[PDB]
C-alpha cells in the first residue's frame, strides 16, 4: 500500500508568532534504524523548493535553525519557531520510505495571518464589442478577501475558470477571477460567493 | 560551492521531442542520483524520475504518467544530467526541475518553464470591464506565449493594482485580467513582447 | 527505490556529512577565522608617518628617541631637578616624540577650529589616521556610511587641557568631547559614519593589542563586516613623565633598553599605530590587499602579582599560550616574537623566562626576539599596535628588524638555552615551506597581558595576468582644501618619481577607487609618466596645465544635455568607434535601427570625414534626410558612453533633435523606435 | 589564578592634583590610581582574578558595553566566569559644568 | 551486510547525525548560549547599596 | 550524556561462568547493536562478538574462536547488554570491552579485567639481583593475582625505578623485576595486598 | 578474501611536529556510495579506545580537530596535524567493510620522537638461593633504549626468555627491557642485543 502523507492546508501563519505544522502517515515511517524517513521541502513562490528538514528531524545546511522538526513513530511536526515576512510559501510532507515520490503532496498554504475581511463582490457583464466579436467573458471579480476559501457560482455553472493572485505586503489579501467563457446564443439566458467573510450568499448579476 | 543550472526551455506543440540539460559544478557528478520534478503552474507538484549513481549502476526510475516516453542518463567526464523529452502532450506543459537525489532532493534547480502548447503567436483581444455603477478593469483574451505586463495610467497608478495570473484556456491561449478599484476614466496598456501587438484602452461605464 | 535502502540512507549519509563538513567548518569560523590586516596606519615617534617610512627606521637601525617635545609648551625648566624625589619633575631626558601631534586639520572634518583645539591631541591623530588606515586600502572613506565597521581604539585618560570645572575662554562645550576616551572611538565612527561597534579599550600598556582581540572577535563572530582596531598614547603635558618618575621607572635617557644589561628604566615614547582588521574571506572576496593576517590573539591579567604594576611570570606564560591554542599555531610554529621589551629592569627578565616557557621549551629554530620599543620607545596604549606594525613589515620586507641596545643580552635571563636569539641583527625572513608567523605581546601596567600570533598573508595573490589597452583612465585626485589638491599632486608626483615603473592604468584605478570624492578635485588623462608627472608638477603650484580643475561642494549627480546642430564636421566618431569598442557597438546598434527606415548606414558614411564629403555635389552634413540621422547615430552613442563608464543623467535636456535622444537614452523609446 | 575577565564601565573623570602637580605622598599613584585602565587592573589583582581585564570606555552606554563585550568573551570561552559592570562618580565638579 | 541491506551505513547515519546535534549546539553555545547574572552588587543614588 | 560502564571481573578457573553487564544510560538502548571486544594484555586487541538491534532483530555473530562458547543478548526497559562466558580457558585472560556498534564502535568501555588462570592467591618469592660489579633490582617471582606495587627504599627512590610489567609464565603464576640505576646497599619492598606477604629484602654483590 | 590493511606500525612523533600515518588496503574500501568504509581508533595505553574517524575522513565529536583525515580508493592518510604530551598510544586501521570485525589490526606504536640512545646492557645472574630454592632466573636487563627494536638473545640456545618490555616515560622518553630467562637445576652452569642504538653485538655473560 502507498503510506497515506498530508500536510494540513490553510495554516495562517503572522510575523512573529509560533506555529506548528502537523503531518498524517498510516503506515509508520520510524524505520528499523530507529530514524524516521520523512522530509520537510518548502517551495519559495517564483522560486525553487528548498530542503529544510531531513530524517523527520535533521535540519538542512543554509536553511537558519529557526526551523525545528521532531515528531513520533506516526505522528510529526515541524516546529517553525518564528515567521518573519520571507517565510512565506508550500510546506510539503514529502515521505522517503517508499520510491516512487510522483506525488509530492497536495502542500500547505502558508500565509500571512490576519483577521477575516469582507471580499468585495464585483460582477461585470462583458464589453459588447466582444460579444461582436465572437466570444463572451462575463468576470464576477473577487478583491481583497482572506482567507481564499470561495469559489464562485455561476447560476441563471462549469463554465467557469480560477485565477488568482497570491499575497501582496502591505494589504495581505487575496483577489480571485472566476471569468466565464462563454459562446453567441446563450448571454441571454448571476454569480455568488460562499466566503468565510460574509454567511448568506450575495447574489449579483450582470 | 554548488550550482545546479538548468537550460532547455521553449515552446513546443503535443508530440515531439524537447531538450533538458542539467549543468553540475562544485562537486562530484557521479556520487549522487541525479532526478527530475515537474511543476504544474500554480498546483501541485509532481515527480518524473532519475537515474542511479554510476558507482550504484541499477537502473532509471520514471513516474506511471512517463513511461516510454521520457528517459534519462548521466556522464562525469563532462558532467551533464539529461531529461530526455519525447512523444510530449499537452501536461508537459510546467516548469521542470533537477533535484539533486533519488529520495533526499536536497537541492534544487532554478526551473525551466517548458510548455506544450497548440497555440501560435498572435496579440491579445483586450477586452475591457465596464463598471456596474466600484472597480475597472480591462481583459488580456487571445494571447500566447505567456511574457506579459499590465499596467495602469500606463504604470502611474500603482495602488489597487491586481495583475491576475495566467489563464489557462482548452484552446492554448491565454487571458490576464488586471483591474483597478478606486472611485472616479483609467487607462490600461498590455505589451505583448514577441507579437509587437502593443494596445491602449479607454473604459468607461 | 534504493537497493532496499542502501541507496536511501546512504543518501541521507551524504548530508549529514555534508551538513556536517559545513557545521564545523562555521565553528571554524567563529573560532578561529584568520583575520586579515587590510591597510595599516602609523604616527610613530621620530619621522614615522607611514608604515612605509616606519620601515625606514627598523630595516636601518635608528633610534626614535631623540628629546622632549617643545611644540606643546611644556615647562622643561621645572621638570629636572637635581632632587630625584622633587615633585614635578621627571626622570627621563627624552624619549620618542611626535612632531606632528601638536598641529591637526579642522576644516577636513567636520571639526570646528574652537572645537578641534579642545579635542585631545590623541583623539585628533585617530581621524587623520583613519583616513589614512582607509586610503592605503584602497577602500574610499566616505564609502563606509552606514556600514558595519567597528573601531576599537585604545587610549590612557591622561589630561590634556584645563580643569573640565574651570572651563575655558573660548573652548568651553567642546572640552568634554575632547578629554574623553569614550568619543576616541565615536568620533572616528561619526566622522566616518561607522555604523560599527566604537569601543574605545584602556588597558595600559597593553591597550592597542587587547584593542584588536576584541576586533578580532567581531569579526570572528560577525557583529562587524569590517574592524578598524589600533591604539595611542599621545603625551600632550608632561605629567606622566613626572609620575612614572616617582616609581623610578623611567630610564634617564628615555630609551627602551629591552634585554639588555645596562636597562636603567622602561623610558618612554607617544606613538600611534592603526590597523583595519577584516576576515580573510571577506578581505580576499572584496578584493581588500591582504598584508598580513592575524590567525589568534589572547587577554589574560597578572593576578595577584607582586603589585599592580610588577608583571605575572605564569599569567604572562598563560597569555602567550592561549593565543598559539586559540590561534592553531604552537611554539615552534612562530619564527620570530616580537615581545613587550618594555625596557625596566625587573619586567624583562620575567618576561622572557615567560618566552623561554611557552616557546623556548620546545623549539627547533632559536626564536628571533625583537623589541619596537628599542628603536621607538615604550608608546604604551600605542605598543600592541606597533608591535604588529613591525612583524607585518618584516613580513613584507621578508628581514627581521634589529633590536637596538641590544647587544650587551641581559644577565639576568639564561640565555643558555639558545632557543631564543635576540635580534641584533637584521636576520632574513624570506618565504618559505613554513607559512611565516609572528607573536606580538603587550603587558600593561594595569596588570593585562595580551599576546597576538600573525601569519603572513597567504601568498595567493600571485596568478595575475598582464595586459595593455588604449583606455587613458583619468587620473583623479581630490581634496578638502586647494592648498591639499597642490599637495597631493605633489605627493603623488614624488611617489611616481621615488617609485617608478608603477603602471597608469594601476595608478588611476588607486586614484579613482581607494580615493574619496573630496570637494576639490584635479583630474587629467595621462598619456606618459612624463606628461603626467608633468601635469603633477603644475598642479602642484596651481597651474591647470593639461588637467581640469574645479571646486564642487554639494555636487554629485550630472544631467546629460542634447545639443542640436552645430558639429558639421562630423569627424570625431571615427576616432571613437576605432579606440572604443562600445562605440563600435553601440554606434552599430542604432545604425542598423535606422536601416530599415533610413537605408544610409552611418558608417560608410562615419569614415567619410568632411576632407571627402564635399566632392559630390555635398557639404560637411548638410543633408537633412542624412545628417540627422547621422546625428542621431553617434548622439546616442555618446550618453550611452557616460553610462557605459558610469555617469547617468540626472535629466535629459534635447534642443531641436535631442528629443529623439531623449526618447533612447532615457528609456521611453526603444533603440528601433527612436532611430525610426 | 582562575579565569574570570574584569570588564568596567568607566568615563575617565579628574579626581586629584594634575599628573604634572603630584602631591606629598600621592606622587605616583596620581595615574596608577586614577587611569581608567587599572580600574579593572586592582579587582584582578586583589581578586587574584587571571583573566581579560579589560577597561571599555562608551559614555554613557559603557556599562552595557562592558556587559556584551564580557558575554562574547563567555560565549566563545575565554574566563569561566566574567565580571561586567559599569561606574560613574564624578569627584570634581567639571563634567556637570 | 546481512539483514535486509543496512545495518553498517546507518550505524554512521547515526554518528554523523549526533556529530551534527553536537556540533550545531557548539554553534549556539559559542554565539547563542544564555548567560545567566550570577549576582548584581551596585553603587547607586539615594542611599542605594 | 553517555555513559556504558561495566561490570563482572573476577579470578576464575578454566571451564566456568563468569558474568559481563554492559551498563547503558544517556541514550536509547535499543537503537544501537551492542558489541563485545577482548584485549589482551599489551597486545593485540581481538573482537568477540555482538548483537543486533531488535528493531533490526537479526542475529547475534560471534567471532570464530568463541563458536558454542559464549553469547550475547540485550534488553531496553532495564538496559543492560549481556556478555555471557561459558566453558572458559587460559585465552580469555583480558580485559574485555563494551563496543557502541557491530561494525562503528563509537564508544567504549572502560575495561573489565577478566583473568583465567589455573594459580592460586599466595605470596611471592623475592629473589634480588647482586650487581655484576651498575644497576640493583630484585625479581618477584611466583605471585597472584595482579594488585602490585614494587618500591625502593621504601618509597624514597624514585629516580631510575622501573617497576617491570607482570610476566606470564605457564604455571599461572606472575614476575615483577623493579631494578634501579644508580652506583653506590638498597631497599625493595613488595607488598602482595590479598595475602598480606610483606617482604623487605637487603641485597649487595 | 579478506582485505589486508597494514599501517607504518611504527610512528615516532614529537610534541609540536606534524606526522601522517597511512595505511594499506589490499581490496577498495571506496564503496559504491562514494565513501570510504575505514576506521581510525587510538587505544590510550591504560584507558579504553577511541573513535577517532569514520568514513574515512569525517572526524567524530569530542575528540580534537588535530586528527584530521582523508585518502584514496586504496591509500588512506590520517594527518594528524600536531602531536603533544597526551597524544602517544596506538592507533588501529580498522577497515568496517566484510563483517566479522575480529582482527584490529597489530596497531601502530605511536611514541615519543627523540633521538637514539645506547641501551645499556646489563647481565644479572640469578641469586644462589634461588638456586637453592628450586629455580634461577637469570636477567639481561635493557635501559634507557629507544625505540625498541631489540630482543636479547642466549646464547652459550634461547627459547626460555619472555620478555616484560615497559612503556614510556615523560621527562626521559625511553624504554626498558627485561628478558628473564627462566631455567632449571642442573642446566645453569651470555646475552647480546641488536638494537640499532649500536651496531656491534656487546656480548657479556653472567
Amino acid at each position: 500500500d502507498v503510506v497515506m502523507t498530508q500536510s494540513p492546508l490553510s495554516l495562517p501563519v503572522t510575523p512573529g508568532e509560533p506555529a506548528s505544522i502537523s503531518c498524517r502517515s498510516s503506515q509508520s515511517l520510524l524505520h528499523s534504524n530507529g530514524y524516521n524517513y520523512l522530509d520537510w521541502y518548502l517551495q519559495k513562490p517564483g522560486q525553487s523548493p528548498q530542503l529544510l528538514i531531513y530524517l523527520g528531524s535533521n535540519r538542512a545546511s543554509g536553511v537558519p535553525d529557526r526551523f525545528s522538526g521532531s515528531g513520533s513513530g506516526t505522528d510529526f511536526t515541524l516546529k517553525i519557531s518564528r515567521v518573519e515576512a520571507e517565510d512565506v510559501g508550500v510546506y510539503y510532507c514529502m515521505q522517503s520510505l517508499q520510491t516512487p515520490r510522483l506525488t509530492f503532496g497536495p502542500g500547505t498554504k502558508v500565509d500571512i495571518k490576519r483577521t477575516v475581511a469582507a471580499p468585495s463582490v464585483f460582477i461585470f457583464p462583458p464589453s459588447d464589442e466582444q460579444l461582436k466579436s465572437g466570444t463572451a467573458s462575463v468576470v464576477c471579480l473577487l478583491n481583497n478577501f482572506y482567507p481564499r476559501g470561495a469559489k464562485v457560482q455561476w447560476k441563471v455553472s462549469g463554465n467557469s475558470q480560477e485565477s488568482v493572485t497570491e499575497q501582496d505586503s502591505k494589504d495581505s489579501t487575496y483577489s480571485l477571477s472566476s471569468t466565464l467563457t462563454l459562446s453567441k446564443a446563450d448571454y441571454e439566458k448571476a454569480c455568488e460567493v460562499t466566503h468565510q467573510g460574509l454567511s448568506s450568499p450575495v447574489t449579483k448579476s450582470f | 560551492e554548488v550550482q545546479l543550472v538548468q537550460s532547455g526551455g521553449g515552446l513546443v506543440q503535443p508530440g515531439r521531442s524537447l531538450r533538458l540539460s542539467c549543468t553540475a559544478s562544485g562537486f562530484t557528478f557521479g556520487d549522487y542520483a541525479m532526478s527530475w520534478v515537474r511543476q504544474a503552474p500554480g498546483k501541485g507538484l509532481e515527480w518524473v524520475g532519475f537515474i542511479r549513481s554510476k558507482a550504484y549502476g541499477g537502473t532509471t526510475e520514471y513516474a506511471a504518467s512517463v513511461k516510454g516516453r521520457f528517459t534519462i542518463s548521466r556522464d562525469d567526464s563532462k558532467s551533464i544530467a539529461y531529461l530526455q523529452m519525447n512523444s510530449l502532450k499537452t501536461e508537459d506543459t510546467a516548469v521542470y526541475y533537477c533535484t539533486r537525489g533519488g529520495t533526499l532532493f536536497d537541492y534544487w534547480g532554478q526551473g525551466t518553464l517548458v510548455t506544450v502548447s497548440s497555440a501560435s503567436t498572435k496579440g491579445p483581444s483586450v477586452f475591457p470591464l465596464a463598471p456596474s455603477s466600484a472597480a475597472l478593469g480591462c481583459l488580456v483574451k487571445d494571447y500566447f506565449p505567456e511574457p506579459v505586463t499590465v499596467s495602469w495610467n500606463s504604470g502611474a497608478l500603482t495602488s489597487g493594482v491586481h495583475t491576475f495570473p495566467a489563464v489557462l484556456q482548452s484552446s492554448g491561449l491565454y487571458s490576464l485580467s488586471s483591474v483597478v478599484t478606486v472611485p472616479s476614466t483609467y487607462i490600461c496598456n498590455v505589451n505583448h513582447k514577441p507579437s509587437n501587438t502593443k494596445v491602449d484602452k479607454k473604459v468607461e461605464p | 527505490m534504493a537497493s532496499t535502502d542502501s541507496e536511501k540512507v546512504a543518501e541521507y549519509l551524504r548530508r549529514a556529512t555534508l551538513d556536517l563538513r559545513a557545521a564545523r567548518q562555521r565553528i571554524r569560523e567563529l573560532e578561529g577565522e584568520p583575520v586579515a590586516v587590510v591597510a595599516m596606519a602609523c604616527r610613530l615617534p621620530g619621522g614615522v608617518s607611514t608604515p612605509e617610512e616606519f620601515w625606514e627606521l627598523l630595516s636601518e637601525g635608528r633610534d626614535a628617541v631623540a628629546g622632549l617635545p617643545t611644540d606643546r609648551g611644556w615647562d622643561l625648566d621645572s621638570l629636572f631637578h637635581p632632587d630625584p624625589t622633587r615633585s614635578g619633575t621627571a626622570h627621563q631626558r627624552g624619549g620618542g616624540f611626535l612632531t606632528e601631534a601638536t598641529a591637526f586639520d579642522p576644516a577636513f572634518f567636520g571639526m570646528s577650529p574652537r572645537e578641534a583645539l579642545a579635542v585631545d591631541p590623541q583623539q585628533r591623530l585617530m581621524l587623520e589616521l583613519s583616513w589614512e588606515v582607509l586610503e592605503r586600502a584602497g577602500i574610499p572613506p566616505t564609502s563606509l556610511q552606514a556600514s558595519p565597521t567597528g573601531v576599537f581604539v585604545g587610549l590612557i585618560p591622561q589630561e590634556y587641557g584645563p580643569r573640565l570645572a574651570e572651563g575655558g575662554e573660548g573652548v568651553e562645550g567642546y572640552l568634554m568631547t575632547g578629554t574623553t576616551t569614550s568619543v576616541a572611538s565615536g568620533r572616528i565612527a561619526y566622522t566616518l559614519g561607522l555604523e560599527g561597534p566604537a569601543i574605545s579599550v584602556d588597558t595600559a600598556c597593553s591597550s592597542s593589542l587587547v584593542a584588536v582581540h576584541l576586533a578580532c572577535q567581531s569579526l570572528r563572530r560577525g557583529e562587524s563586516s569590517l574592524a578598524m582596531a589600533g591604539g595611542v598614547t599621545v603625551m600632550p603635558t608632561p605629567g606622566m613623565l613626572v609620575d612614572f618618575s616617582r616609581m623610578n621607572s623611567l630610564a634617564p635617557d628615555g630609551r627602551c633598553k629591552a634585554f639588555s644589561a645596562g636597562a636603567n628604566g622602561f623610558g618612554m615614547a607617544e606613538g600611534a599605530g592603526m590597523l583595519l582588521l577584516e576576515r580573510l574571506s571577506d578581505a580576499r572576496r572584496n578584493g581588500h590587499p591582504v598584508l598580513a593576517v592575524l590567525r589568534g590573539t589572547a587577554v589574560n591579567s597578572d593576578g595577584a602579582s607582586n603589585g599592580l604594576s610588577a608583571p605575572n611570570g605564569r599569567a604572562q606564560v598563560r597569555v602567550i599560550q592561549q593565543a598559539l591554542a586559540e590561534s592553531g599555531l604552537g611554539p615552534a610554529d612562530i619564527d620570530a616574537v616580537e615581545a613587550h621589551g618594555t625596557g625596566t629592569r625587573l619586567g624583562d627578565p620575567i618576561e622572557a623566562r615567560a618566552l623561554f616557557e611557552a616557546y623556548g621549551r620546545d623549539r627547533e629554530q632559536p626564536l628571533h626576539l625583537g623589541s619596537v620599543k628599542s628603536n621607538l620607545g615604550h608608546t604604551q596604549a600605542a605598543a600592541g599596535v606597533a608591535g604588529v606594525i613591525k612583524m607585518v613589515l618584516a613580513m613584507r620586507a621578508g628581514t627581521l628588524p634589529r633590536t637596538l641596545h641590544a647587544s650587551e643580552r641581559s644577565k639576568e635571563i639564561d640565555w643558555s638555552s639558545g632557543a631564543i636569539s635576540l635580534l641584533d641583527e637584521p636576520e632574513p625572513w624570506p618565504a618559505g615551506a613554513r607559512p611565516r608567523r609572528a607573536g606580538v605581546s603587550s603587558f600593561g601596567i594595569s596588570g593585562t597581558n595580551a599576546h597576538a600570533i600573525i601569519e603572513e598573508a597567504p601568498q595567493v595573490v600571485e596568478g595575475e595576468r598582464v595586459e595593455a589597452g588604449d583606455v587613458v583612465a583619468p587620473w583623479v585626485l581630490s581634496a578638502s582644501s586647494a592648498e591639499g589638491l597642490r599637495a597631493q599632486a605633489a605627493r603623488l608626483a614624488a611617489h611616481l618619481r621615488e617609485h617608478p615603473g608603477q603602471d597608469p592604468r594601476d595608478i588611476a584605478y588607486s586614484l579613482a577607487t581607494g580615493r574619496a570624492a573630496l570637494p576639490h578635485r584635479a583630474a587629467f588623462a595621462p598619456v606618459d609618466e612624463s606628461a603626467a608627472l608633468r601635469v603633477l608638477d603644475g598642479l602642484a603650484t596651481g597651474n591647470a596645465d593639461g588637467a581640469a580643475v574645479g571646486t564642487s561642494r554639494a555636487q554629485q549627480r550630472a544631467v546629460f544635455v542634447f545639443p542640436g546642430q552645430g558639429w558639421q564636421w562630423a569627424g570625431m566618431a571615427v576616432d571613437l568607434l576605432d579606440t572604443s569598442p562600445v562605440f563600435a557597438a553601440a554606434l552599430r546598434e542604432c545604425a542598423d535601427a535606422l536601416e530599415p527606415h533610413l537605408d544610409f548606414e552611418v558608417i560608410p558614411f562615419l569614415r567619410a570625414e568632411a576632407a571627402r564629403r564635399e566632392q559630390d555635389a555635398a557639404l560637411s552634413t548638410e543633408r537633412v534626410d542624412v545628417v540627422q540621422p547621422v546625428m542621431f547615430a553617434v548622439m546616442v552613442s555618446l550618453a550611452s558612453m557616460w553610462r557605459a563608464h558610469g555617469v547617468e543623467p540626472a535629466a535629459v535636456i534635447g534642443h531641436s533633435q535631442g528629443e529623439i535622444a531623449a526618447a533612447c537614452v532615457a528609456g521611453a523609446l526603444s533603440l528601433d523606435d527612436a532611430a525610426r
